[PDB]
Protein backbone atom coordinates (compact mmCIF):
# COMPACT_ATOMS: atom_id res chain seq x y z
CA UNK A 1 0.00 0.00 0.00
CA UNK A 2 3.00 2.09 0.82
CA UNK A 3 4.63 1.52 -2.73
CA UNK A 4 1.16 2.26 -4.14
CA UNK A 5 0.73 5.12 -2.30
CA UNK A 6 4.52 6.41 -3.64
CA UNK A 7 3.75 5.35 -7.10
CA UNK A 8 0.62 7.77 -6.72
CA UNK A 9 2.95 10.79 -5.54
CA UNK A 10 5.57 10.81 -8.32
CA UNK A 11 2.98 11.68 -10.59
CA UNK A 12 1.58 14.52 -8.24
CA UNK A 13 5.05 16.40 -8.20
CA UNK A 14 5.65 15.98 -12.06
CA UNK A 15 2.23 17.52 -12.64
CA UNK A 16 2.50 20.01 -10.76
CA UNK A 17 5.94 20.90 -12.46
CA UNK A 18 4.21 20.33 -16.03
CA UNK A 19 2.16 23.33 -15.21
CA UNK A 20 4.71 25.66 -13.49
CA UNK A 21 6.48 25.05 -16.60
CA UNK A 22 4.00 25.86 -18.59
CA UNK A 23 2.14 28.86 -17.20
CA UNK A 24 5.90 29.98 -16.71
CA UNK A 25 5.88 29.15 -20.35
CA UNK A 26 2.70 31.70 -20.67
CA UNK A 27 4.51 34.18 -18.43
CA UNK A 28 7.85 34.92 -20.42
CA UNK A 29 5.93 35.09 -23.62
CA UNK A 30 3.39 37.53 -22.25
CA UNK A 31 6.26 39.97 -20.90
CA UNK A 32 8.34 39.51 -24.04
CA UNK A 33 5.27 40.54 -25.76
CA UNK A 34 4.59 43.04 -23.13
CA UNK B 1 23.61 5.95 10.82
CA UNK B 2 23.00 8.44 13.72
CA UNK B 3 26.07 10.69 12.79
CA UNK B 4 24.58 10.42 9.22
CA UNK B 5 21.16 11.11 10.53
CA UNK B 6 22.54 14.58 12.83
CA UNK B 7 24.56 15.92 9.96
CA UNK B 8 21.45 15.28 7.22
CA UNK B 9 19.49 17.51 10.05
CA UNK B 10 21.92 20.32 9.95
CA UNK B 11 21.41 20.54 6.17
CA UNK B 12 18.02 20.09 6.16
CA UNK B 13 17.82 22.88 8.61
CA UNK B 14 20.03 24.40 6.45
CA UNK B 15 17.55 24.27 3.88
CA UNK B 16 14.47 25.63 5.63
CA UNK B 17 16.05 28.56 6.38
CA UNK B 18 17.25 28.46 2.46
CA UNK B 19 12.99 28.19 2.02
CA UNK B 20 12.50 31.19 4.40
CA UNK B 21 15.00 33.32 1.98
CA UNK B 22 13.32 31.81 -0.95
CA UNK B 23 9.53 33.07 0.73
CA UNK B 24 11.85 36.52 1.72
CA UNK B 25 13.23 37.06 -2.02
CA UNK B 26 9.48 36.39 -3.80
CA UNK B 27 8.31 39.14 -1.32
CA UNK B 28 11.32 41.36 -2.64
CA UNK B 29 10.09 40.32 -5.87
CA UNK B 30 6.56 40.86 -6.06
CA UNK B 31 7.71 44.41 -4.00
CA UNK B 32 9.89 45.03 -7.36
CA UNK B 33 6.78 44.52 -9.30
CA UNK B 34 4.12 46.41 -7.35
CA UNK B 35 7.01 49.18 -7.39
CA UNK B 36 4.95 51.68 -10.00
CA UNK C 1 11.79 4.59 4.57
CA UNK C 2 10.17 4.37 1.53
CA UNK C 3 7.46 6.85 2.65
CA UNK C 4 10.18 9.37 2.36
CA UNK C 5 10.24 8.72 -1.37
CA UNK C 6 6.23 9.78 -1.21
CA UNK C 7 6.54 12.49 1.56
CA UNK C 8 9.16 14.26 -0.78
CA UNK C 9 7.18 13.74 -4.05
CA UNK C 10 4.36 15.28 -2.01
CA UNK C 11 6.15 18.09 -1.02
CA UNK C 12 7.53 19.04 -4.21
CA UNK C 13 3.95 18.87 -5.74
CA UNK C 14 2.79 21.35 -2.87
CA UNK C 15 6.11 23.70 -3.97
CA UNK C 16 5.32 23.36 -7.20
CA UNK C 17 1.73 23.98 -7.53
CA UNK C 18 1.54 27.46 -5.59
CA UNK C 19 3.70 28.65 -8.79
CA UNK C 20 2.07 26.95 -11.37
CA UNK C 21 -1.01 28.96 -10.07
CA UNK C 22 0.84 31.91 -9.56
CA UNK C 23 2.25 31.99 -13.16
CA UNK C 24 -1.09 32.22 -15.09
CA UNK C 25 -2.42 35.12 -12.76
CA UNK C 26 1.39 36.68 -13.67
CA UNK C 27 1.03 36.14 -17.26
CA UNK C 28 -2.62 37.43 -17.52
CA UNK C 29 -1.41 40.43 -15.67
CA UNK C 30 1.78 40.81 -18.24
CA UNK C 31 -0.46 40.77 -21.38
CA UNK C 32 -2.92 42.72 -20.20
CA UNK C 33 -0.86 46.01 -21.20
CA UNK D 1 18.38 3.01 8.93
CA UNK D 2 21.13 2.83 6.09
CA UNK D 3 18.07 2.48 3.62
CA UNK D 4 16.17 5.64 5.55
CA UNK D 5 19.85 7.46 5.36
CA UNK D 6 19.79 6.38 1.98
CA UNK D 7 16.93 8.04 1.19
CA UNK D 8 17.76 11.16 3.14
CA UNK D 9 20.88 11.93 1.06
CA UNK D 10 18.83 11.45 -1.75
CA UNK D 11 16.62 14.40 -0.38
CA UNK D 12 19.62 16.49 0.14
CA UNK D 13 21.32 16.14 -3.05
CA UNK D 14 16.91 17.06 -3.98
CA UNK D 15 17.69 20.02 -1.59
CA UNK D 16 20.88 20.90 -3.50
CA UNK D 17 19.02 21.29 -6.53
CA UNK D 18 16.57 23.57 -4.31
CA UNK D 19 19.68 25.60 -3.66
CA UNK D 20 20.40 26.05 -7.30
CA UNK D 21 16.85 26.67 -7.78
CA UNK D 22 16.92 29.82 -5.26
CA UNK D 23 20.22 30.72 -6.82
CA UNK D 24 18.15 30.86 -10.33
CA UNK D 25 15.63 32.96 -8.27
CA UNK D 26 18.50 35.31 -7.12
CA UNK D 27 19.12 36.01 -10.61
CA UNK D 28 15.61 36.48 -11.53
CA UNK D 29 15.16 38.83 -8.54
CA UNK D 30 18.53 41.04 -10.05
CA UNK D 31 16.97 40.59 -13.24
CA UNK D 32 14.08 42.37 -12.22
CA UNK D 33 15.44 44.91 -10.47
CA UNK D 34 17.62 46.04 -13.32
CA UNK D 35 15.29 45.45 -16.03
CA UNK D 36 11.96 47.85 -14.35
Amino acid sequence: NKAREEAIKQLRKLQAQMKDYQRDLDDARAAREE
Amino acid sequence: LAAKKQELEEILHEMEARIEEEEERSQQLQAEKKKM
